């Protein structure tokens, strides 16, 4: 059913983010061959190359040397049996 | 149900491109002989928020639209005249300089 | 295409239109916290009445509740549900 | 068909105006029963009523002390063999 380990929540879940440091969205699934999507709103996509973006099933997706173009609403997706699920994010720079 | 949901107002109000009426002046800065009417457009800008006082919602991607507008000089006739605007096709989140 | 003439005119003409607020402008005095969206959409007048003399005014009004969230510099975020003003109708008067 | 003696122009013509005094909106017929109708844009029909607003087949609307309202975008239109005619004019201040 629902891959992602952790509950969909409608007020996203913020993620406290520092630029030039790394960045986890953390949308952990129970396999390695789910296929999980991260976009940011309102169009963007941001595809794992396994060196400045990766992927990995039991922790998210891990973005080295976080910028200001990782700051937004980030959301993690996978589709399961025809049946769409999401996780989402609101990442904010502390002050 | 009475209030609007989070997931909608920050969907709602994120920067990107939205109707924005602009006054012709603004745009035709050397024109201020006449007088235009209508005397402001509707043109796509950028427009909406970055949720972040040191980020701004700016254009990365932009084009021309023509309309006719009325051209007014003090008793000169008035005529028609096609004018071209910039609209803004795309929109981004960039560091506010100075 | 060009824009016809009386399309400009009857487009751009004094009216109720979806216009993005800041929220500091409405609420000058909650400077405590940090907002989320920081910004709303709401229905203003807004438009040309096309005389220096007149001046595009609301003449019947309305509120709308929204979820906004609220940070306080270091100690935690909240949703908070926030009351604004719309502008139901609108006419061109004598500045 | 036409029952206005100046012809539709897709360009309304201006008519110079002062608030406070006389303002003819210059919509003349051909004949003296012919229905015609003035309306400002974007929510008003103008009512004539013998006395600040009169119509004049031969000459159009006549406005004593045009006020502020009437500063805009206004119509003339007639129903004439089932045909709906409009003519277009925009009046502008100084």
């Amino acid at each position: 059913g629902r891959p992602f380990v952790e509950m969909y929540s409608e007020i996203p879940e913020i993620i406290h983010m520092t630029e030039g440091r790394e960045l986890v969205i953390p949308c952990r699934v129970t396999s390695p061959n789910i296929t999980v999507t991260l976009k940011k709103f309102p169009l963007d996509t941001l595809i794992p190359d396994g060196k400045r973006i990766i992927w990995d099933s039991r922790k998210g997706f891990i973005i080295s040397n976080a910028t200001y173009k990782e700051i937004g609403l980030l959301t993690c997706e996978a589709t399961v049996n025809g049946h769409l699920y999401k996780t989402n994010y609101l990442t904010h720079r502390q002050t | 149900h009475e209030v609007v949901k989070f997931m909608d107002v920050y969907q709602r109000s994120y920067c990107h491109p939205i109707e924005t009426l602009v006054d012709i002046f603004q745009e035709y800065p050397d024109e201020i002989e006449y007088i235009f009417k209508p005397s402001c457009v509707p043109l796509m800008r950028c427009g909406g928020c970055c949720n972040d006082e040191g980020l701004e919602c700016v254009p990365t991607e932009e084009s021309n639209i023509t309309m006719q507008i009325m051209r007014i000089k003090p008793h000169q006739g008035q005529h028609i005249g096609e004018m071209s605007f910039l609209q803004h096709n795309k929109c981004e989140c960039r560091p506010k300089k100075d």
